């Protein structure tokens, strides 16, 4: 089978021989020389030079040799990436994705780099690789993406609550944790509420594998059937009652409450389209409302409310 | 007197809650739900035509 891509990868990365500070200095010098060489080739390419054949040929050799050295060092330290990444499994992301993100962090560490400080590569890279793995595990782990500042404070709360659970024996209280972390209890509660892991709708709530949670969740947003027909009836009854009003009255009501287009017109607009003052509109409004409050045309529409 | 009283068993639904992923009526007396018009009943009413 050999289906384990973990193995398909480890047996692959066990090939390239491991290097030392001596070869590291040589490699870094070659990489830097190549990057400088390609920078100058780009500079002299623009508006520039009909280069000598030997000079041009071997500076291209340097340009490619720098990439060879870069890739050689990357292959050399893949093993280091694995050794640093193994410790962040058992939770969240999967091992392979972590290895790839740690590889990205390693590209960053070798890129943004220096050797004149006279330090073995791992010292500096370890920091970057750890940072990259943590960055990935923070962003691309939880389904609902929670950003990294919130993630770090979540982890600090988790550590404090756990350690003080063991220290106290009893579970810490929200004020105990709020005082410890020098934050407020409502913030403690908010963070705890943000640590909740979305359960899966795919779970055998029954003992045998036939009953799923998704088959017992009333959707409290569906059409109530009776509510929709009731709204249609309300539309009809209200339309009739308003038609009992006079033309001016029916118009003012419909426009004032947007029964004709869904746009609620206000007093100034209504007075403008009727060519009167808004005080007159408000008076017609009050008169009409009082007329409708009369039980004759009121009790018909009471039930809908 | 056994514990299979009618008041625990009688049930009715005209329109009630609805499941989430699929849009079927829900299940069980705790909710309203309907009775599973299962495969064998589909065969029975295919046989009638």
């Amino acid at each position: 089978a050999s289906a384990d891509s973990v193995r398909a990868y480890l047996k692959q990365i066990g090939k390239v021989a491991l290097l030392n500070a001596e070869e590291e200095v040589e490699l870094a010098k070659r990489i830097e020389a190549g990057l400088y060489a390609t920078q100058l080739m780009t500079e002299l390419s623009e508006r520039g030079e009909k280069l000598p054949a030997a000079q041009r040929r071997d500076m291209m050799w340097i340009c490619r040799d720098g990439d060879r050295a870069k890739n050689h060092l990357l292959e050399a330290n893949l093993r280091l990436v694995v050794s640093l990444a193994k410790r962040y499994t058992g939770r969240g992301m999967a091992f392979l994705d972590l290895i790839q993100e740690g590889n990205l962090g390693l590209i960053r560490a070798v890129e943004k780099f220096d050797y004149t400080k006279g330090y073995k590569f791992s010292t500096y890279a370890t920091w970057w690789i750890r940072q990259a793995i943590t960055r990935a595990m923070a962003d691309q782990a939880r389904t609902i993406r929670i950003p990294v500042h919130m993630v770090e404070v979540i982890n600090k709360l988790g550590r404090i609550q756990r350690e003080l659970l063991q220290d106290l024996g009893r579970e810490p209280t929200p004020e105990e944790l709020a005082k410890e972390m020098d934050i407020t209890p409502e913030k403690v509660l908010e963070i705890q509420q943000y640590a909740r892991e979305p359960i899966s709708l795919d779970q055998t709530i029954g003992d045998e594998g036939d009953s799923q949670l998704g088959d017992f969740i009333e959707d409290s947003e569906a059409v109530v059937a009776v509510d929709a027909v009731s709204f249609t009836l309300l539309q009809d009854q209200l339309q009739s009652v308003l038609d009992t009003l006079s033309e001016r009255e029916a118009g003012v009501v419909r426009l004032r409450f947007g029964l004709t287009d869904g746009q609620p017109r206000t007093l100034d607009e209504i007075g403008q389209v009727y060519g009167v003052t808004r005080e007159r509109i408000r008076q017609i409004e009050s008169k009409t409302m009082s007329k409708l409050r009369h039980p004759s045309r009121s009790q018909v529409l009471r039930d809908y409310l | 007197k056994l514990h299979h009283l009618v008041d625990d068993k009688i049930h009715a639904r005209s329109t009630g809650p609805y499941s989430m992923i699929t849009q079927q009526p829900l299940g069980g007396k705790a909710q309203f739900g309907g009775q599973r018009f299962g495969e064998m009943e589909c065969w029975a009413m295919q046989a009638y035509g």
